[PDB]
């Protein structure tokens, strides 16, 4: 019978139980990505890369969620090449932030993937 | 000067029994007849009592000395040993002005009466009387009326108030209620009531006896052209029900409701007191309950001391006793509290038991009312011993006449204006009390029919609370 | 089928003695303890008893036929003569469901204790019991919260929980109230309370006192890692103003306001009972007046009545005596009593004058608070006497401690800890109580001095109420 | 966008015995649940106030723990708080205490409390931000059989109109009934903005929701980590997977219990978005999973063989 | 005394079919017309929804050591045949008060109607009465006025 | 007369305000806890050792109150070796925590006992 940890187990939404990412298996979620046509773009956040409540405390309100854009969407790309090589730029730029990768469905407008791309040391 | 604080346990009557003490005019008095348990001395029994209705406790805590124990202790400051008996005394306990919050029946009650009464230490004990000092007085609404004023609005003078409380206790249904209410109505009697203990219940809810009850009150009024009244129940289980009822009373325009203060609590009675002096409605009291804790001699409160208590929390009428009837009530001791509940001004008398001269500063007065086991022929003492300003009312001796509600109304009526013509004629009601009944009944079918029915009946037995 | 009406007054024993009775699993039972007048038969005092406690008056009424008083009437069933006693029985009495109010404890007392305790025919008399049916008890709410709950909210589990009433009773000012409270629960003590008569008064005002005990216990939480309560007396001369006591302590996020449930009544009981669960309020109860009815076994009305009344309306804590201290409780009548207010069922039991079997179909339990005169000696009497499930108070007794309140509180609180710990090793608290606390008074330099002032300090005296 | 969850369904588990636990109990029993990786956890249908426990002493329990898990994990939590009750007012307090206690979701049971007050409390939520799940408790007495009733798609609609953003809407799979077909196709009349007629799916008219929201489908009952791939397939990314039993039945408690699902889930979606089939390598992809989380695998033993199989009542 | 935990699937007549029951006057009773699905067994039928409609789930869980289920769980204590069906029974079912709301009678359906109709195992499913102990019918205000006082 | 400390004089509810338990006197407890037949459980806790108020300040309201479970109940458990086992184990694992040790009773549903086991160096 094992314990879960407590320590040090903050976790980061969709993809985050599992074993950490190799380079290939990023590459085939931004081809699943590309593939439903849905628009890539990453988001940065060096401060708070968790959720929390500093200036309301009412039903549905968090502070957190909102992380900062880099960049602009990458409408009408089609080469997943393009997106990593973003990745990369930001993580050269910002390798103290998390960074992350999301879809848009410009149709629902949902965004229909976003999993974590690189996290600070430490974590 | 702060004198130094030593841990321990030490007498009460080296700081609460204080025989020298003259009191003060804004001092709330207190005399208690105490029954110490052998080798506990009258002083120290006396000391005890002031001690835990006030200040102290079993032992000595620091922080008295923060204040100043002097202004605010409850003192033992007389003791008088009861005469015939062996180890009793009436001790009286003198307790200042800053202890009580004001216009609260329930916190003066939480601090004299509150743990005493349980000390290991005393075998039984008694609060006989309390002088509520005029300047506490003032912080009380006191009735939402009083006497004068609901005789101004009723229109009514010159005689005693006739009421009658329906039957059976429960089980009568709502429009039932109503049909025995308009038939004693029309008959003469002046009010109806509710029974104590008619709230709302499976066989009769409230809102439908309420209702059935304005419709009878108004047709035998029309009939008769003598305003009418009948008690509605406002007793209920929450402060929130009770105001509940009320509101529905203020709607249909009645008169008067009525409140069970003693098992509804003195918190929601003033509640509702401060409603009805808002709203226009007279206010009659039950003191359903009093028997439990006022019967015995050596231990409980006497009723004169919760007849004070509800003047002050207010009240148009209150239930006083008979006398006569099948309730326990000696004469001496009723006239006393009747003129407690009335006056505005009573004199020291320990022949009925008054032991402090009370002021009112002008709070109204409450209308005693006579009820339990009373019938035509207690006519003559009744109006004797209350005078015009009281309630008689007759609950079995209505509903039990043997022609119906209106007949045995009738029969009250009749009876009650024999006495008081009689009376104001100069006629001796003590002396002449059979004659001018009998007299009545050569005139008054309805009477001749009532007497003799309850000829026969007296209730008397020795009694448990005398002076 | 309608036998006629006759006018005219005949035995109560003709309808109301009914010894053939079969009880049914919906009545309200009841054993009162009746001493006749000469002259005046048991079944004809009994009959009196049922009578006018529920449908009947003195004389016949024709209404009786417009009802089936066969289903309403309340009827002397059983009569059982008193060992010992002369003229004394105990007489039981069945009321149908369908007479009381759903919800009313108010309503329950009104008939059952009305005014049967005044009757001439009678020389006094006692209520001993009640059996409130389970179809009665699921029309209460019962405590706002109970036993299991308020445990779980103070996170406070395996030992009895203590706490402290600040002293002298009045006097003291709203910043030297808190100053007095701080350094109480700094010590050890989970819970400091207004005594039973602080309400608001000109020395100190309610609202002064509440901010004042906010900022004192957040300052010992903070300081203690402990959860902390100050309980805050809400209890008040109208409604309104109790309940704008109650909003305040809301307000301020405090976790527990008390009650004087029989000097504020039941009707402003229930309704702050009701408040606090709402509200997340835990509710303590103060018994002030109790002992002036229950005190003396002739008359009156034990506590048990009392608390089985109060878990109906509702209170989380209830003070139940100490046994051992300065106010009046026997052990065994003790433990009878503290079970029916724990428990979920308790059968009948005579020894500990338990007349009726109870069930309370999960309506949570009370927490028996035990205060009066008491102090570290009695720690293992105490501890032995209620076990884990009670709140054990102690105002001279930590007050009066020679350094002070935090080493008079750290001094109850290791003598507890002592004989928990002694207990759950298997120790007997009854043979070996002055030996755990003595070997604790060698390295608790607190405990010893506290040991020092009340060796000597017992509270002994014949029992006035026994079994 | 509210609780910031995308790419996935959501995962919750409704607390077990349904009657009978305390309120500080319950609330153990949720902490311990959302720490492990499970977005809600929920009051049973028929937990509302009782004597073994009451409504405010679990809704304030209640989001002690689910507040706990959140700060432990980073990840939004939320427990969703019954309001079903009595009354209209009893209804509205127990909004309003959630509202109060700053939780996103309560919860009520729109068929015994009724179309009247479902609007009611439709409207409320609407007005102070709070998301509500609804359950279809007592709809089986109405839709099972197939020659008399009123079926699922027909109550469905009823709620999308009246107000819901959770739906309970079966599982296929588990141990109530729910056939593949029609059950897709009242998925979509919940989701979608338009559904084309299709009698093979029990559609009988084409119909149009001029931009009203959808409802997202709760797939719950008798589900457990072997499902996750059918599950994932038959519903997709929206829709929010329940286990009961499947998290407080997991050998080593609740927390194990979560991380099991949370983890079946993950795998499935990595795999599905990888381009493998979860109906041919459903099995392969848990089984590859359980070497690598020994949580998932204890689970995997104790459900292997069960399956919840019987003819169904209701058919196109 | 706690027997230990072992998670797992087990019958529901091994906890909710209880013949020897004597019923409670607070017990909230049910007579349900049970059929069947060929090869599950009348016992198992009404212990399932004796089961579902109470405080149990389709496997074993760990809590139900920290109350006493004993006295919570609804159970199966009866079962007639239903004479000229085939397959098809009258199970009775007893539930303790403590289940249910006071006054609500969308909590009592929730729990004796909210999800048992609708097993797999089972082809059809009636209610066909429900005793409503004293107990629990003095929590329901009832009628506003009722036919006496109507008239 | 002495004037009772201030500064670093936490708390932690029944039995710590006796000398610290001696491992006799800490199997005695459990032992008692056996002998009731309450079921016991192990609790730890590496952040919050005390109750604070951060989400809500409403009456009746803490934070810090639930402590995270070490394995599961321990039901059906009669030997007192097994608890005091289990408590070596999560002392180990962690060393940083405080631990109690709680025991339930099913048929109230009320913890009956609840006593600190270990705190950090430093407690
Ligand atoms: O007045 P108290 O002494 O309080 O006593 C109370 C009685 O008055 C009581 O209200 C009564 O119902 O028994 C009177 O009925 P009846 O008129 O038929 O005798
Ligand atoms: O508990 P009851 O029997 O109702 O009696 C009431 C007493 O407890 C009372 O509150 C007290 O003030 O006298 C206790 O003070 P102390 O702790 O200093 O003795
Ligand atoms: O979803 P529906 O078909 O309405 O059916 C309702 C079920 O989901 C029901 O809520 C449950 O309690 O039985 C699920 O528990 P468990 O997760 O332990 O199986």
């Amino acid at each position: 019978m094992q314990v879960w940890p407590i320590l040090n187990l903050k976790k980061y939404e969709t993809l985050s139980y599992l074993p950490p990412l190799t380079t290939d298996q990023l590459a085939r979620q931004v081809d699943y990505l590309l593939n439903n046509k849905w628009v890539p773009c990453l988001e940065f956040e060096t401060d708070h890369g968790f959720v929390y409540r500093e200036h309301h405390n009412s039903p549905g309100y968090y502070d957190g969620r909102y992380w900062t854009m880099w960049k602009l969407p990458m409408f009408g790309c089609t080469d997943p090449a393009q997106v990593l090589n973003e990745l990369e730029e930001c993580k050269k730029e910002y390798p103290n932030a998390f960074i992350r990768i999301i879809g848009f469905d410009s149709n629902r407008e949902v965004q229909c993937i976003s999993f974590i791309a690189y996290k600070p040391a430490g974590y | 000067a702060s004198v130094g604080f030593k841990a321990g346990v030490k007498d009460y009557k080296l700081t609460y029994y204080t025989p020298e003490y003259e009191t003060l005019d804004t001092d709330i008095l207190a005399a208690f007849r105490v029954s110490p348990q052998p080798g506990v001395p009258p002083e120290e029994a006396g000391a005890a009592v002031a001690a835990e209705s006030s200040t102290g406790t079993w032992t000595t805590v620091w922080t008295d000395g923060l204040t100043n124990l002097d202004r605010y202790k409850g003192r033992c400051y007389h003791i008088e040993p009861v005469a015939g008996e062996e180890n009793q005394y009436i001790c009286y306990v003198a307790y200042p002005l800053d202890l009580f919050e004001e216009g609260s029946v329930t916190n003066m009650f939480t601090s004299i009466v509150g743990n005493v009464f349980g000390f290991k230490a005393l075998r039984a004990l008694r609060l006989e009387d309390l002088r509520i000092p005029v300047a506490y007085v003032k912080t009380f609404q006191g009735p939402p009326h009083g006497i004068q004023v609901e005789r101004d609005k009723l229109n009514k003078y010159g005689r005693p108030l006739l009421g009658c409380t329906i039957k059976p206790k429960l089980g009568l249904s709502a429009k039932n209620y109503g049909r025995a209410v308009y038939e004693c109505l029309r008959g003469g009697l002046d009010f109806t009531k509710d029974d104590e203990n008619v709230n709302s219940q499976p066989f009769m809810r409230w809102r439908d006896r309420f209702l059935f009850c304005a419709e009878a009150l108004y047709k035998a009024q029309a009939e008769t052209g003598e305003i009418k009244g009948h008690y509605l129940n406002a007793t209920a289980g929450t402060c929130e029900d009770m105001m509940k009822r009320a509101v529905f009373a203020r709607e249909l325009g009645v008169p008067i409701v009525m409140h069970d203060y003693l098992t509804g609590g003195f918190t929601a009675n003033t509640t509702l007191s401060h409603y009805c002096r808002d709203n226009g409605l007279l206010l009659h009291i039950h003191r359903a309950m009093h028997a439990v804790i006022d019967r015995q001699k050596n231990h409980g409160m006497h009723f004169r001391v919760l007849a004070k208590a509800l003047r002050l929390s207010g009240g148009d009428h209150i239930h006083s006793g008979t006398v006569v009837g099948k309730l326990e009530g000696e004469r001496d001791i009723t006239l006393g509290f009747v003129d407690l509940l009335r006056d505005d001004y009573t004199e020291k008398d320990r022949s009925r038991g008054i032991y402090f001269t009370q002021s009112w500063v002008s709070t109204p007065g409450v209308l005693p009312v006579a009820s339990g086991g009373i019938h035509v022929w207690h006519m003559p003492a009744l109006t004797e011993i209350f005078g015009d300003d009281s309630v008689l009312q007759f609950g079995g001796g209505t509903l039990g006449h043997p022609w119906g509600n209106a007949p045995g109304a009738v029969a009250n009526r009749v009876a009650l204006e024999a006495c008081v013509q009689a009376r104001n004629e100069g006629r001796d009601l003590a002396r002449e009390g059979n004659t001018i009944i009998r007299e009545a009944t050569k005139w008054s079918p309805e009477l001749a029919a009532a007497c003799e029915v309850w000829k026969e009946i007296k209730f008397e037995f020795p009694a448990m609370d005398t002076v």
